């Protein structure tokens, strides 16, 4: 019912640079916005939940922020671990809505 | 055989005159504290003693519209609040003096708003917040420490608060136990308003059975553990009196309490204010 | 310690039923929902179910209501997933997961993920 759209579906950064991803939603969702990690390897992993929260055990460079329908994913600087898809799904009306995912990768080509 | 908990153990408390005698069957009711603490965090001068709590006290009614539409999504039995709580009816037939400062008809929910029938435009047409908490004052447990759920020196609402921290608690009645409608209330709560450093335990149920100029920063401790247990002995079967509820052979189940932790700025402590208050104090 | 240790890879025939498997170490079942999500590239994921083991009460996304079923076994500490009618289109990799907290809603631990392939080889 609710779409959430990520705008580039690939990023290119380098180490050490400030990466930011962002996601819009179809409608209102209230801050509940959670952003998910995953490998290459398949293995997801729960990044942020309600927008800003940090799930523990989950480095400090990451950060969340936005309101209304459009939110956002910051890594303040870019780790050689943090080469991954990053997905955002709304947990604010009933069917949970996932948004295309976002890959990072280094600079080359 | 009594109600079964999981995750919170159980604990008994008989005040004086395995599985004790008397915990045999279900509660008469479940009670649910939301305990608030409150602060206009940025202080200044200019600012008079009433601004130190008529901020703070505002915010009940916009808590109290939160707790009651509260909505399980995601649900697996119990959504609303509505489908759980105690209901009541009438009070006494004596005893009406307390119409439209106590709920008469549905859930049972008590808040300090209830001092305006949890009506904003009512409290903010209220020059007086001490005169109107006092009005009833003489025993029995007082409609203040009923509305207010603590003790009263711990509400911070007077004209001599010199931490400016405000202290107050809705409490809620509930005809049954739901762990996921409660924990996703306490959750809700605590999103939307996160405590700094709160430690207040929260694993076990108590059971209890009645015979016959800088910034100032909100703290959570020790002496916030528990706070029902220093209300008066007579509180619990005094509120259940004023409808026809008896707790003589029977037993609540006191659960632990949610915290909530408000900070408000001085655009709201300064857009509250009765301009008829600003001359007198 | 929480671990979600889903089954192997599975092939099969359209038109079949598969039913992957999900065994929980570190908590019991009892105590969360157990959901199932679906990643197929070029779609990426979506919400198929959950299910309460307590209750044994399951929801679905209305897209999956005539196609996946979700149980749960407690004694064993497994969820299951029931796939039918099987098609190509059921070719993707399944996540068993759950979440901790009821406002949120959040899925903090995962399964490592179950290749499913409907070919007729
Ligand atoms: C308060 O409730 C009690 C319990 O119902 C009432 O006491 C008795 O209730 C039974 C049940 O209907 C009646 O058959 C008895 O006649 C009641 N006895 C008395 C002495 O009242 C009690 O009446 C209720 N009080 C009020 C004010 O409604």
């Amino acid at each position: 019912d609710i779409q959430m759209t990520q705008t580039t579906s690939s990023l290119s950064a380098s180490l050490g640079d400030r990466v930011t991803i962002s996601c819009r939603a179809s409608q209102d969702i209230r801050n509940y916005l959670n952003w998910y990690q995953q490998k290459p390897d398949g293995t997801v992993k729960l990044l942020i939940y309600y927008t800003s929260r940090l799930h523990s055990g989950v480095p400090s460079r990451f950060s969340g922020s936005g309101s209304g329908t459009d939110y956002s994913l910051t890594i303040s600087n870019l780790e050689q671990e943090d080469i991954a898809t990053y997905f955002c799904q709304q947990t604010n009306t009933l069917p949970w809505t996932f948004g295309g995912g976002t890959k990072v990768e280094i600079k080359r080509t | 055989g009594p109600v079964e908990f999981s995750t919170p153990v159980k604990d008994y408390f008989p005040p004086s005159p395995e599985r004790p005698d008397w915990y045999v069957g279900a509660p008469v009711a479940y009670i649910q504290q939301i305990f608030v603490k409150a602060t206009v965090s940025p202080w200044q001068k200019n600012f008079l003693a009433v601004d130190v709590f008529r901020s703070p006290l505002s915010r009940v009614f916009q808590l109290v519209e939160e707790i009651r539409n509260h909505a399980l999504r995601d649900s697996s039995g119990v959504k609303s609040l509505e489908e759980v709580c105690l209901q009541v009816t009438d009070l006494l037939p004596g005893l009406k003096k307390l119409r439209n400062l106590l709920p008469e008809h549905g859930c049972l929910l008590l808040s300090p708003g209830n001092f305006w029938q949890n009506d904003r435009e009512r409290f903010n047409a209220d020059p007086d917040i001490i005169k109107t908490i006092h009005q009833h004052e003489p025993t029995s447990a007082t409609l203040k420490d009923l509305l207010f759920g603590l003790p009263g020196k711990y509400s911070g609402v007077n004209l001599y608060n010199r931490k400016r921290v405000v202290s107050y608690t809705v409490t809620l009645g509930l005809q049954r136990y739901d762990s996921r409608f409660l924990s996703s209330l306490r959750s809700r709560l605590k999103l939307l308003h996160p405590s700094p450093n709160c430690t207040l335990r929260e694993d076990s149920i108590v059971h209890v059975h009645f015979k016959e100029g800088t910034e100032a920063e909100v703290t959570w401790g020790a002496e916030d553990e528990e706070i029902w247990r220093k209300l008066s002995f007579r509180h619990w079967p005094s509120l259940f009196s004023y409808y026809n509820i008896t707790l003589a052979k029977r037993y609540i189940s006191i659960l632990p309490a949610i915290p909530v932790t408000l900070y408000l700025n001085p655009q709201e402590a300064l857009e509250v204010r009765h301009p008829q208050e600003a001359n007198r104090y | 310690e929480v671990q979600l240790q889903q089954s192997g890879a599975e092939l099969v025939r359209p038109g079949a039923s598969v039913k992957l498997s999900c065994t929980a170490s570190g908590f019991k079942i009892k105590d969360d929902y157990i959901h199932w999500v679906k990643q197929r590239p070029e779609q990426g994921l979506e919400w198929i179910g959950r299910i309460d083991p307590a209750n044994g009460h399951t929801r679905y996304a209305p897209k999956f209501q005539d196609k996946a079923t979700i149980t749960a076994d407690t004694s064993s500490n497994t969820a299951y997933l029931q796939l039918s009618s099987l098609t190509s289109e059921d070719t993707a990799v399944y996540y068993c997961t759950r979440y901790n907290d009821y406002d949120a809603f959040y899925f903090d631990y995962w399964g490592q993920g179950t290749t499913l392939t409907v070919s007729s080889a």
